[PDB]
RNA sequence: AUUAUUGCUCUUCAACGAGGAAUUCCUAGUAAGCGCAAGUCAUCAGCUUGCGUUGAUUACGUCCCUGCCCUUUGUACACACC
RNA sequence: GGUGAAAUUCUUGGAUUUAUUGAAGACUAACUACUGCGAAAGCAUUUGCCAAGGACGUUUUCAUUAAUCAAGAACGAAAGUUAGGGGAUCGAAGAUGAUCAGAUACCGUCGUAGUCUUAACCAUAAACUAUGCCGACUAGGGAUCGGGUGGUGUUUUUUUAAUGACCCACUCGGCACCUUACGAGAAAUCAAAGUCUUUGGGUUCUGGGGGGAGUAUGGUCGCAAGGCUGAAACUUAAAGGAAUUG
């Protein structure tokens, strides 16, 4: 004989800056009583939204995103970087059989010292006018291939924190500068960042958490 | 029988006969 | 309530495990210039006239 | 345009989850299931109680204050079956046909990049 | 007497390759003997991609399948999956259809 | 002619109010209804073999059930899965 | 939850489902193939180090140093053994729920050893291509792995190149497939299982009807389990192989 429904406090999401619309979703939680609150407690959630519904473009459907919630203000609850996924529908899909499969990654520092392991994927394409059916590269054509993208990876990062290195993510230049190092070994088609994940940021500072709002 | 258990059975067997035989060493 | 004439244009065979079932393309005649398949339950020949109680859905297997 | 929230469907073989959550998880809002709303055991599985389940979490989903969501739809996993049960694709569509919106869905079974020992023994599972 | 010379299957230049589990029986048996598909389908189906659209913001979205790569273990191949059983000669047959 | 062969007459006037699970037969002068002659037969047809009379509904398909046949395939069976 | 269907089981202890986060140990999915490497067992995440190898190239060097091998020795899947660690998972034993005429099982549950690792044992697998090694000769075809040679081939743009990846021809050496059969075989089949009554290139090993039996006995190795070596008496007219028709 309750319905917490008939008691729960409503609310709802900002995204932070370098996106489309700030404005992401909705959320329950439970009136900020005394002795347990709607503040404290929760709110530092995460949400994962697709960035094409972020974005609104949709060359970008998969690549997911997690948005951390930091800091809150009455019906007002913001949100700053917590990783990036891909989708698991893209990924299985360019995954195909006669050809080489490439991974790479590396765990990285920032400016504004949050820690990062990046991912990165790609794989051999065939040679337009090639006859052999397969195509696959050579291990030591695979060996320097990592190589170079550990090496690019680790220069792209430690850039202005996650907030340009989340700048540089969106249009995909690490995807290209990859492609352009890479082309003088071999071939190569598909080649994303994938992944990166957070395993640990510095200190709060809701001075520079801040910054992203307006 | 199935070739090992037949094996088996004689392995048994003999394990058996050393302990029989060795009542009188 | 709307009726829907449709002429039967095909006779295509049987379905349903059974078998009693006919797959048959028809052809509206108030407005034409379009077709659907759809399943009978007694015996069809061809230029015979369906009442499809509604309009557009069409099935296919029958098991 | 809508309300978002996450819909999230578990369809194993011998039952199909379906609950809907808030778009970050950690407050849900309703859940309801196919083994609720028939009673046979061998009955838990099937589309026809799944929709049943379909329906009542439709029904709470706007009488809370949810307009539309996203699902997750996601089969057993793991060392398990890694294909679809059949009750969620019956689900699926009779919580769209219910007046739901329906945005970006992709699949979340947890696979691994294989390992600890499958159950059942190295001879199989024999009958 | 020998009945294949692809003996049980597909092993010539190695000895030793890797059991993976039958997906429906979960009975081991080594990765070139497996017998294998993939499960590409859409999350939909046949009935259900109307009714998708149609209760769904977004222009027609985009669609995405399911892709999974299925083991078998030939009793498993046998009893439903891939299998008949050939005449002496189709055995010889590698083409798929 | 009793344990009543059959036939007639008066009288007596039961269950049965369309039949659970199940199951048989059938496609045109057929089904179904209806009687007749023949067999048996001294006497006894509620049985059969045929016959004509009245005369439909619904399929004119399929492999779902069931039965069988054919290929393929396995066999250490050949007195052949009893 | 689990199954053909069930039940044993878990559920005010908010199970199952969700969320964020953490620990432990195992594993290496997809990419993975009639693809690679190794003496064989076997070997599939990254990077660093350590030593190793084949093939190829070679107008280098040595110059018969070699082939095969009783004895003897290195390595040797899984299980199992000793002593530590580890002990997520799966899981011989055991105990259970069902099934059954019974059900010591198949199916479900709990789950000990074990599964992983170190140091030592063990020495066996349908350890399989059921096919010893070295050398010669005998017949056709298209793919592919590695190496090398040839081209006013393609593609990459920059200013043409140099690179790289790709295409064509050839050639060594690989893993394989296709078609044929001069030829072989009891056949199935076989580029060796061919060049064999027109019977000889070199060499190692094993078999001599079926049981009895890999048993007995001795020796030897092993902590043990057991490994290697390995008989007879007696019994028996078939056991067996390939193919054909039922
Ligand atoms: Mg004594
Ligand atoms: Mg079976
Ligand atoms: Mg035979
Ligand atoms: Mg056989
Ligand atoms: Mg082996
Ligand atoms: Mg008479
Ligand atoms: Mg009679
Ligand atoms: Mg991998
Ligand atoms: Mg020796
Ligand atoms: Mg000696
Ligand atoms: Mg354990
Ligand atoms: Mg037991
Ligand atoms: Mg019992
Ligand atoms: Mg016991
Ligand atoms: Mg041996
Ligand atoms: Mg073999
Ligand atoms: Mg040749
Ligand atoms: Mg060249
Ligand atoms: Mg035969
Ligand atoms: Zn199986």
């Amino acid at each position: 004989v309750v319905d917490p429904f008939t008691r729960k406090e409503w609310f709802d999401i900002k995204a932070p800056s370098t996106f489309e619309n700030r404005n992401v979703g909705k959320t329950l939680v439970n009136k900020s009583t005394g002795l347990k609150s709607a503040s404290d407690a929760l709110k530092g959630r995460v949400v994962e939204v697709c960035l094409a519904d972020l974005q609104g473009s949709e060359d970008h459907s998969f690549r997911k995103i997690k948005l951390r919630v930091d800091e809150v203000q009455g019906k007002n609850l913001l949100t700053n970087f917590h990783g990036m996924d891909f989708t698991t529908d893209k990924l299985r899909s360019m995954v195909r059989k006669w050809q080489t499969l490439i991974e790479a990654n590396v765990t990285v520092k920032t400016s504004d010292d949050y820690v990062l392991r990046i991912f990165a994927i790609a794989f051999t394409r065939k040679q337009a006018n090639q006859v052999k059916r397969h195509s696959y590269a050579q291990s030591s054509h695979i060996r320097a291939i990592r190589k170079v993208i550990s090496e690019i990876l680790t220069k792209e990062v430690q850039g202005s924190t996650l907030a340009q290195l989340t700048s540089k993510l969106i249009p995909e230049v690490i995807n290209k500068e990859i492609e352009n190092a890479t082309k003088d070994i071999f071939p190569l088609q598909n080649i994303h960042v994938r992944k990166v994940k957070l395993l640990k940021q510095p200190k709060f500072d809701v001075g520079a958490l801040m910054a992203l709002h307006g | 029988m199935r070739a090992k258990w037949r094996k088996k059975r004689t392995r048994r067997l003999k394990r058996k006969r050393r302990k029989v035989r060795a009542r009188s060493k | 309530t709307p009726v829907t004439l449709a002429k039967v244009i095909k006779v295509l065979g049987r379905t349903g495990s059974r078998g009693g079932v006919t797959q048959v393309r028809v052809e509206f005649l108030e407005d034409t210039s379009r077709t659907i398949v759809r399943n009978v339950k007694g015996p069809v020949r061809e230029n015979d006239i369906l009442v499809l109680m509604e309009s557009e859905r069409e099935a296919r297997r029958l098991r | 345009s809508q309300v978002f929230g996450v819909a999230r469907i578990y369809a194993s073989f011998n039952d199909t989850f379906v609950h809907v959550t808030d778009l970050s998880g950690k407050e849900t809002i309703a859940r309801v299931t196919g083994g609720m709303k028939v009673k046979a055991d061998r009955d838990e599985s099937s589309p026809y109680a799944a929709m049943l389940a379909a329906q009542d979490v439709a029904a709470k989903c706007k009488e809370v204050g949810i307009t539309a969501v996203h699902v997750k739809i996601r089969a057993t996993g793991g060392t398990r079956t890694k294909t679809p049960g059949p009750g969620g694709q019956a689900a699926l569509r009779a919580l769209a046909r219910s007046g739901l919106r329906i945005g970006r869905i992709e699949d979340v079974t947890p696979v691994p990049s294989d390992s600890t020992r499958k159950k059942g023994g190295r001879r199989g599972r024999r009958l | 007497p020998k009945k294949r010379a692809s003996n049980g299957r597909n092993k010539k230049g190695r000895g030793h390759v890797k059991p993976v589990r039958c997906v429906n029986c979960s009975k081991s048996i080594p990765k070139d003997k497996a017998i294998k598909r993939m499960a590409i389908r859409n999350i939909v189906e046949a009935a259900a991609v109307r009714d998708l659209s149609e209760a769904s913001v977004y222009p027609e979205y985009a669609l995405p399948k399911t892709y999974n790569k299925l083991h078998y273990c030939v009793s498993c191949a046998i009893h439903a999956r891939i299998v008949r059983v050939r005449s002496r000669e189709d055995r010889k047959n590698r083409a798929p259809p």
